[PDB]
Order: C-alpha cells, then structure tokens, then sequence
C-alpha cells in the first residue's frame, strides 16, 4: 500500500550510501570496513531479490 | 697483502642505455674490510693461529 | 659543491667513524609491509630506504 | 612485487623470533625492530604485550610516500615500545631520517 | 537529433582517414642523449 | 636536491625559492582575476588544488 514503496524506496536509498563509503584499495589490500560493508551487502540483496 | 682500493663484491654490471651523462652518482663509502683467511692462502692451521 | 660539476654528498653523521661512537652495535631487522596498496610510488620508495 | 592482504600480527611475530634465535652468533646489544609501511588500521596490541611484555626490544615504524592511509596506528605502536616515528615522502628525505 | 549525428559521426570517420594517410607513423622519432636511451627534454616541456 | 625521474642516484642542484601562484586571492583584484579565469573553466583545476 503506501509504506512499501518508501521502505523500498529507503532501501535503494541505502545502498547508495553503501556503495559510495567504499574505499577502494590498490593490489587487492582491503580495510575491515569493506568487509562489513559485503557482508551488509547480502541483506541488501536479499530484499531487493 | 692490503692494498688501497676498496674491497669488491660481486661482478660489476653497469648499464650504459641508462646513464645519462652529467648527474654524478655516489662513488663508495665502504670499509676496507679484508680478513686474515683472505689475505693469505688458508690452512686448517692459520684458522687455529 | 658547484664549481665543478661534481657534487659531493657527504653528511658527517652517515659516516662510519661518526656511526660507531653515536652508539653501541645492534641486532636490527627490518620489517617491511608488501601488502597491495603500497604498489605504486610507495612500493619504490621502500626498496631505497633499506 | 607487492600484493595482497596486510596482517600486523604475522609480520611481528616472524620478527621476534628471528630475534630469539641465540643459536647463531649475535651482536646481543641493541635488539630493534623497524617496519616500513604505508598506513595502518590495526596496533597489533596483543603481539607486543608477550613478546616484548617489558619493552626488551625497541620499535621503529616509518610511513612513506604520499597516501591518505591511517597513520595513527603506526605511530602508537612507535611510542608504546620506546622507538621513533619517520615519515619519508621522497626521495630527498630518505637520507636524513634512515640515520636518524 | 538523428540527422546531425549520421553527419557527426561521418564528419570524424573523413577527417580520421585523412589523418591517417597524412601523418600515419610519422611520430616515433624524439631528442635522445646520445647514447643512452632516455629522453631529453627541457623543464615544463611535453616529449616531442 | 631534484631527481630525474625519481631516480635516487640521478640528482642535480637546484636553489630554494619561495613563490607566489600567479593566480591568487591576496586582494579583491586578485581573487577576481582568479575567478575570470576559473569562469572560463581553463586551468581551474589547479586553482582548486
Ligand atoms: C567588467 C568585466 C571585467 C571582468 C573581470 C576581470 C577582472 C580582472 C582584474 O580585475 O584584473 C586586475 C589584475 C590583477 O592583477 P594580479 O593578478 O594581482 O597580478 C599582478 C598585476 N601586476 O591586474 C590588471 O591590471 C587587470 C586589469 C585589466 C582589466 C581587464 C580589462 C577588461 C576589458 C573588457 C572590455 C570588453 C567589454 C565588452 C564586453 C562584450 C561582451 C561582455
Ligand atoms: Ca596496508
């Protein structure tokens, strides 16, 4: 009905915020943060599918 | 047996398509470290004297 | 240092005399990071510092 | 060649105990560890605690080249065991803080 | 817009061939200390 | 020291000198300069860093 659109709609939202605090790294190094942000991508998956 | 010139290591490989020809590289600043056992032939007894 | 073309690069305290009374022998090791980011001009900048 | 991953934990552990061998002939003096690196994210606390407990040995951690990683760490592992931090961004500055 | 790009499009395939025939292979030769094989070049020069 | 091609054994010398950019924001008329040419987008991305 109504909140169903937004809640999609923040969650597309999110996962911008998402790709964008990314930080990539030279020779295939990677902080911590990058993993918690895969494993975060996930969630974000399974919502979307 | 000691004699002025620096001690050497290794064969000397020096590239001639990569100097160009007026920046002036370090010379040496190494010690004349020459040992006993090589400035004389070694015997098992000159290893005990 | 420019009247020739020649130009020296001495510094006392890299000399050898200078080294052995500033301080007593050591048993060093030096530790170097190879992780992927430092390719690039980090990666070469190391190789010359050792 | 450069590549991979960076673990602060098996790069002092390798450390300390090539300075335990007391098998070989040693200098026995100043026992000093320096590691160059770029940034860090990671102290390594736990590795320092046991195997210098009492600062035995002395660590030096140099950051060079320009790069924005974190610096913070490095240097707090440089003042917890009594060493000095070095930055090195160029190639004039190499001759001045590798005597230092 | 699609009568402009047909015109764009052939405007640069003319003008690459003809800069093909003209100066194809013509820019591999550039000031070399003699002997060695670095480039010489002045302060806020480009290669040339 | 200036190394060519970031050689550290290829250096030669050079004086110090302070500097002043060419473009710069010391007064009103100097900012403004500054921002003529930053209107017609040529060379402002060096200003900008
Ligand atoms: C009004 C339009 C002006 C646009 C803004 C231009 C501003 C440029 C300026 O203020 O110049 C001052 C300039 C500053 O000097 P500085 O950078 O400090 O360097 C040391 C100098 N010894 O030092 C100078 O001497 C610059 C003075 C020259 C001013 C430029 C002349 C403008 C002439 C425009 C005529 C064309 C108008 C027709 C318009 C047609 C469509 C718009
Ligand atoms: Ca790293």
């Amino acid at each position: 009905w109504k909140p169903f659109e937004t809640i999609i709609l923040l969650t597309i939202f999110a996962n911008c915020v998402a790709l964008a605090v990314y930080l990539p790294m030279p020779e295939d190094d990677n902080n911590s943060l990058n993993l918690g942000l895969e494993k975060l991508e996930y969630f974000f998956l399974t919502v979307f599918s | 047996n000691l004699q002025p010139k620096p001690i050497g290591v290794g064969i000397p490989t020096i590239n001639l398509r990569k100097r160009r020809p007026n920046v002036q590289n370090p010379k040496s600043q190494e010690p004349v470290t020459l040992d006993f056992l090589d400035a004389e032939l070694e015997n098992d007894i000159k290893v005990e004297i | 240092s420019r009247t020739p073309n020649k130009i020296d690069l001495y510094d006392v305290r890299r000399r050898p005399w200078y080294i052995q009374g500033a301080a007593s022998p050591k048993d060093m090791l030096i530790l170097v990071d190879v992780s992927g980011s430092v390719s690039g001009l980090t990666l070469k900048l190391i190789r010359t510092s050792v | 060649t450069a590549k991979g991953i960076t673990d602060y934990k098996k790069g002092f552990s390798f450390a300390f105990e090539q300075l335990l061998n007391y098998n070989v002939s040693r200098a026995n003096c100043n026992k000093i560890i320096m590691l160059f690196t770029d940034g860090g994210e990671e102290r390594a606390q736990e590795i320092f605690a046991k195997y210098n407990k009492d600062k035995k040995v002395r660590v030096f951690t140099f950051s060079v080249g320009q790069h924005n990683y974190d610096r913070g760490p490095i240097q707090w592992m440089a003042c917890e065991n009594k060493g000095y931090y070095y930055e090195i961004p160029s190639i004039g500055a190499i001759r001045i803080n590798t005597q230092e | 817009l699609f009568h402009i790009a047909l015109l764009v499009l052939f405007m640069v395939i003319i003008y690459a061939i003809i800069g093909l025939e003209l100066f194809k292979g013509k820019m591999h030769k550039t000031c070399y200390y003699i002997g060695t094989d670095i480039v010489a070049t002045v302060e806020n020069e480009k290669p040339s | 020291y200036v190394y060519k091609d970031g050689d550290p054994t290829q250096m030669e010398l050079r004086p110090r000198q302070w500097i002043h950019n060419d473009f710069h924001f010391d007064n009103v008329l100097s900012a403004m300069m500054s921002l003529f040419t930053v209107s017609t987008f040529e060379g402002w991305p060096q200003l900008l860093y």
